[PDB]
C-alpha cells in the first residue's frame, strides 16, 4: 500500500501530546450540556476579583481574623508597609491574585489596591499612602514619603481609595507604606480606634506564561 | 536571578484547558502473574476519582462544577519467559467487578478493555463524560441518603468508573511482578463556579476535613 | 427609600449583587413536568434578628432548607421531592451613626464543611438548625461538629479571599443593606431540598464592631429571603 | 515515503472499536436481502408493546397463571399495590418494559398502565385507582387516596382504564394502589368473583443510555 | 445512591447495532506445540455459533431472524525459545476439516487463514453473511430430516463455519502451551421478528430445553 | 484502515533529517520577537567585512 517510514519519536509516550485518543465507549452518547451559571473560561478571571489582604500578619495574629485589620488610632513610624509583589511576599502570596500567580513562573502586569476604611461615620483624618519604585529605598520619614509618589487620602470625604501599581513581574520590588498625615479626629460619642481593610486584584489586564507546580502543597 | 523586563501580553496558558489538561501519574500498583489462585494481589483496582493526589486535587477544587473527557495512557513494566500481554478493563459506574484474577466479570462484553502486549507503544483508552448530571461536582454539601443519614459529601453523580488490570497469561515458570502507572488527563474540559484555593493540608482522600492552619507566614511587625 | 412588597409581606429598603450575572429563571417535556407555585412562596421570609456584639465571629445559614419551617415554601418541601429557587437575600444592619464595623455577606454555593476532629463525621444536626444560625468560633474547637473557626471558615480556605463568590460588603460607615440574587447553581436541573444544601449564606465580620459606653451593646442583623421562580415536580398523571 | 509516527495506542486491541476489518472472503458475494416481515430497528420498539403484569405474585402463585389475575370480589384494605419502577420491583421487572430496561443503567421516561376488567358483562362496580408521587407516602385509607390523585373507574361503563405514570427513572418511587369504591354488583345469574388484568409499556417515548449486562442470567 | 433528575432524550444506544455489536470473549482453549504426533490437543476447533455463552445467547434470542457480518479478533498467549507464529484457519460451512495438526487440510486454498507471529497486534479476520437463506435463524421449529426424523430444532441455514487454530512451528525444545481467546462481534446487523426474553436458565448449548421457573420473585401479599 | 508498508529506513535515526519534532510544551506560547539591531541572515556577510591581516607574523 502506501509506503510510510517511521520517524524518530514513533511508539513513544510524550506526556504532553494532543493526539486523538480512541474512545472506549463509542456507542455511548453523553449527557446534554445545560447552562450552569458562572462559567470560567480563563484563570485570570479569578485574579481580577478583589480579596482581603492580611497586612497585619504579625507573629501571633495569623490564625485569627486580626490579620486582615490594620489598626488606625505616634506619627513618626508608618502604619503599615509591605513588598509589592504577589510572589515571595508574606502579605500578598495567599491572595486570590497571589495564589493564581504561584501556578506560573513568568508573569507580568499591574495590580490595584483598595483601602476600605472601616471606622465610624464620624471619624475624620488623613492618611498618606506612598509608593516607592522597585529600585528606590523606603521613606524613613513622612516628609520623604511626601516628596515621592503619594495620595493624601481624606477619610472624612471618601472611605475607599484605589491605587494601581505598575511594573509588577518576576521570571527588589515596590512598597506601599502608609503614614499619619493627621490623627483620627472623633466626636465624644464615636470610638477612637478604627480599622482599615485592604484589597488586591489585577488592575487592567495581567500577563502570565509558564505553568508550574505550586510550592504550598507538600 | 535578577528582575528583568518581562514584556509580553498573553493569557493562552491561563485558560482552563491549558491549566487542567495535563497528564499526571495518579496510580502506581503491583500485580503478580502466578501463585495464590485466590488472591487480591494479582490485579489492580483504582476507582477513578479526581481526589487521588493532592497536587491535581488542588486544581480541581478551584472550580465547583466541571465536565471533561478523560484520556488515560498506562505505562506498564515488568520484573522477575514469553512475551507478556496485559488487560486493562475499564468498568463503567454500573458494572460488575471481578473478585479474583479468574472471575467471569473479565469476559463481560459491556466492560471495554485493551489487550496490550509488551514492547509496543503504551495503551491509550479514552472515556467520555459518564456522569448522570450535567457536570462533575468537586464539592457536594449534601447527604447521599435522604433524611440526613450517613456518608456526608459523597454524591453518586461524580462517579467515573474503575480500572481493573491483569495479565492475560495464565501462568509462568517463574514470578513476574508488573508495575502500572496510570496517566490521567482531563480533556475538552469546561468549568463553572470558581472557588478560593485550598489553604490547609489534606487529611483524607474522601473528605474535606482539615486542621486549622494560619493564613499566611508571619512576619515580625506590621511595618518591616 | 423603596418599600418593596411581595404577596402579603412588605419590607422597607434603602445596589443588587446579581450572583454570577444571571437572574433566576424557570427551567424552560411530558415525561417529567414541573409545577410552578408562583402563589405565595415568593413572599419575604424574615428570619430572626441576630445581635452582633464586639466578640461575634460570624454566622452561617444553609439554604434551601433553612426555610424548611417557613410557611408554604417550607411545606412544599415535604410534598415535592424535587425543586429549585432563586432566593433574593436582603441583609440590613440598622446600626447607629456612632457604631463602626464591616461585614462580608457571601453566599458560597456548595459549602462542604469539615469536621472539627478529623477521622470522623458530624451528626448532621451541626450543619443546620433550620431558622437559627450556627455561629463561627474565634479559635479551633474539638468534638463531633463543624470546624467553625474563622480564617478557615468551613471549607479549609482562607476567609479573606472568600470574596470570589457573590458577595456584598456592609460598611456601617457608608451603607447598611445588602441584597444578593443567587440563580440556583447546581449540576442537575432539579434536586431534593432536604439532602442537598445549594448554598451557605455566611455573614463574617472582618472589622469588629466598636462603640463607646453609651451606645447599645449590639447591632441586630436582619436577614430576609424571597424564594423566586420556585418550581417543583408534577404530582398529576399524564 | 510518507513520514508517519505511531501514537500511544498503536498495536493495541481495544475491545470497543469500529475499524475496517479485512474481509476473509473477498471474492464471496453474500445472499441478496429479501423483505422479511417485522423488522426491529430500535430496542425501545419492544418496550412499547403492552404485556401482562404479574401483580398477584404472592408466595405460592408465581409458577401458575394465577400471578396475572387480580381477584376482585372488606373495603378497608386495598385490592393491590406495588412500586412503580420497572427495575428492582418484583411486579414490573420481568415485563417486556422491565426486561429491556435491565440491559441499561440510565433510563428515564413514562409508563402507561391498562387495567382490563375480565369479569362478566353484567357485573357492575367502581374501583378507585390512586397514584402516589415518588416522595409521598401510601394512602392508608380510601378517603386519603381520594384526596390525592385518582380515577374512579366505573366498570359497568368502560372495561379498560389507561394511566400514564411520569417521573420514572433510575441511575423511592410511586405507587399504584386500587380501592373498592363500591362492591361488584351482580345479577343472580352471573358469578360473583371477577379478575382484573394489568398491562405496562412505554407511554409516549422512553429514554435510556448506558448498556450493561443483565442480572438475571447467571 | 439517590434518585436524580435523569433528564435527557436519547435512544441511539437502544438501536440493534448499538445493542448486539459488542465484542465478547466466546472461546478459550489450550493447544500444545510438540509431542503426541497423533493427538487432538495440538489445535483448537470452536464451531462458530451464537449459542456459546448464555449472556450473548440471550441477546440473540430477542429476535427470531437476524443477519450480520462477524469480525473476530483472536488474543493469543503462550507459556512454557524462538519467536512463535500461529495459524487461525477459518473453514466455511462447506469445507474440509483437519484430523491432526499435520493434516493436508491446513494447506487448502479455499480455507482462508491468518499467520500471526507473536508480538504484533492481534490478528483480525472478518467473515461475511455466509448463510444460504436470507437470515440466520435463532429458533427453528422444524426437523432437519424430512418426515419428522431426529435432530429437532437444528437447521443447516444458520451454519457459520469453524475456526481451526494451530502453531505453524513444527517442533520446540521444550513444551509451549498457547491460549487463544476468540472475540466474536456482530457487524452491520439487522434483526427481524422480536421475541420475548428468556425466563428460564439454559440447560444445553444445542437445544431450548428448560426447567419450569417461576415468573417473578415472590412477595408476601398482593398489597405490601 | 489505510494499508501502509514500511520502507527500508523506518525506525532509524538519521542524524541529518528535517522531520516534525513533537513539541514537548504545546500549551507554551513563546516570547514575541522584538527587533534587535544587526541581524545575520548568511555567513558570507561576515567574510565581506575587512579585517587586519598579520603579514609580519615572523617567529617572535
Amino acid at each position: 500500500g502506501v509506503p510510510v517510514l517511521n520517524t524518530p519519536g514513533s511508539n513513544q509516550f510524550l506526556t504532553s501530546d494532543d493526539y486523538q485518543s480512541p474512545s472506549a465507549m463509542p456507542q455511548f452518547d453523553e449527557t446534554p450540556e445545560m447552562h450552569i451559571p458562572g462559567e470560567v473560561r480563563n484563570l485570570m478571571e479569578i485574579a481580577e476579583v478583589d480579596s482581603v489582604v492580611p497586612v497585619n500578619n504579625v507573629t501571633g495574629k495569623t490564625k485569627s481574623m486580626d490579620a486582615y485589620q490594620i489598626p488606625v488610632g505616634d506619627k513618626t513610624k508608618p502604619i503599615f508597609s509591605f513588598q509589592m509583589d504577589p510572589g515571595y511576599s508574606s502579605v500578598l502570596k495567599r491572595t486570590l491574585l497571589g495564589e493564581m500567580l504561584n501556578y506560573y513562573a513568568h508573569w507580568s502586569g499591574s495590580v490595584k489596591l483598595t483601602f476600605l476604611f472601616c471606622g465610624s461615620a464620624m471619624a475624620t483624618g488623613k492618611l498618606l499612602i506612598s509608593y516607592s519604585p522597585p529600585g528606590a529605598s523606603v521613606p524613613t520619614s513622612r516628609k520623604d514619603a511626601m516628596l515621592g509618589t503619594h495620595i493624601v487620602w481624606d477619610i472624612g470625604l471618601q472611605s475607599s481609595c484605589v491605587l494601581c501599581v505598575p511594573w509588577i513581574s518576576q521570571s527588589s520590588a515596590g512598597y506601599i507604606t502608609c503614614w499619619y498625615q493627621t490623627n483620627i479626629v472623633v466626636p465624644p460619642g464615636a470610638p477612637t480606634s478604627c480599622d482599615v481593610l485592604c484589597f488586591a486584584s489585577a488592575c487592567n489586564d495581567f500577563s502570565v506564561r509558564l505553568l508550574r507546580d505550586t510550592p504550598f502543597m507538600a | 536571578q535578577t528582575r528583568h523586563v518581562v514584556n509580553f501580553h498573553s493569557r493562552s496558558e491561563s485558560t482552563i484547558e491549558n491549566f487542567m489538561g495535563r497528564a499526571a501519574c495518579v496510580f502506581m500498583d503491583q500485580y503478580k502473574i502466578n501463585g495464590e489462585e485466590t488472591s487480591t494481589d494479582r490485579f489492580a483496582v483504582w476507582t477513578i476519582n479526581i481526589r487521588e493526589m493532592a497536587q491535581l486535587r488542588r486544581k480541581c477544587e478551584m472550580f465547583t462544577y466541571m465536565r471533561f473527557d478523560i484520556e488515560m495512557t498506562m505505562v506498564i513494566t515488568s520484573c522477575q519467559m514469553p512475551v507478556l500481554t496485559h488487560q486493562i478493563m475499564y468498568v463503567p459506574p454500573g458494572g460488575p467487578i471481578p473478585a479474583k484474577v479468574d472471575g467471569y466479570e473479565w469476559q463481560t462484553s459491556t466492560n471495554p478493555s485493551v489487550f496490550w502486549t509488551e514492547g509496543n507503544a503504551p495503551p491509550r483508552i479514552s472515556i467520555p463524560f459518564i456522569s448522570v448530571g450535567n457536570a462533575y461536582s468537586s464539592f457536594y454539601d449534601g447527604w447521599s441518603h435522604f433524611t440526613q443519614d450517613g456518608t456526608y459529601g459523597y454524591t453518586t453523580l461524580n462517579a467515573m468508573g474503575k480500572l481493573y488490570i491483569r495479565h492475560v497469561n495464565r501462568s509462568s515458570p517463574h514470578q513476574i511482578t508488573s508495575t502500572i502507572r496510570v496517566y490521567f488527563k482531563p480533556k475538552h474540559i469546561k468549568a463553572w463556579v470558581p472557588r478560593p484555593p485550598r489553604l490547609c493540608p489534606y487529611i483524607n482522600k474522601r473528605d474535606v476535613n482539615f486542621v486549622v492552619t494560619e493564613i499566611t507566614d508571619s512576619r515580625t511587625s506590621i511595618t518591616d | 427609600v423603596r418599600s418593596m412588597t411581595l404577596g402579603n409581606s412588605t419590607i422597607t429598603t434603602q445596589n443588587v449583587v446579581v450572583g454570577y450575572g444571571e437572574w433566576p429563571s424557570y427551567l424552560s417535556t411530558a415525561e417529567d413536568q414541573p409545577t410552578q407555585p408562583d402563589v405565595a412562596t415568593c413572599r419575604f421570609y424574615t428570619l430572626e434578628s441576630v445581635q452582633w456584639e464586639k466578640t461575634s465571629p460570624g454566622w452561617w445559614w444553609k439554604f434551601p432548607e433553612a426555610l424548611k419551617n417557613m410557611g408554604l415554601f417550607g411545606q412544599n418541601m415535604h410534598y415535592h421531592y424535587l425543586g429549585r429557587a432563586g432566593y433574593t437575600i436582603h441583609v440590613q444592619c440598622n446600626a447607629s451613626k456612632f457604631h463602626q464595623g464591616c461585614l462580608l455577606v457571601v453566599c458560597v454555593p456548595e459549602a462542604e464543611m469539615g469536621c472539627a476532629d478529623t477521622d470522623t463525621t458530624f451528626p448532621a444536626t451541626e450543619l443546620t438548625t433550620e431558622d437559627t444560625p450556627h455561629v463561627f468560633t474565634s479559635d479551633s474547637i474539638t468534638g463531633k461538629k463543624v470546624q467553625a473557626a474563622v480564617c478557615n471558615a468551613g471549607m479549609g480556605v482562607g476567609v479573606g479571599n472568600l470574596t470570589i463568590f457573590p458577595h456584598q460588603w456592609i460598611n456601617l460607615r457608608t451603607n447598611n443593606s445588602a441584597t444578593i440574587v443567587i440563580p440556583y447553581i447546581n449540576s442537575v436541573p432539579m434536586d431534593n431540598m432536604f439532602r442537598h444544601y445549594n448554598f451557605t449564606l455566611m455573614i463574617i465580620p472582618f472589622a469588629p464592631l466598636n462603640f463607646t459606653d453609651g451606645a447599645t451593646a449590639y447591632v441586630p442583623i436582619t436577614v430576609t429571603i424571597a424564594p423566586m421562580y420556585a418550581e417543583y415536580n408534577g404530582l398529576r398523571l399524564a
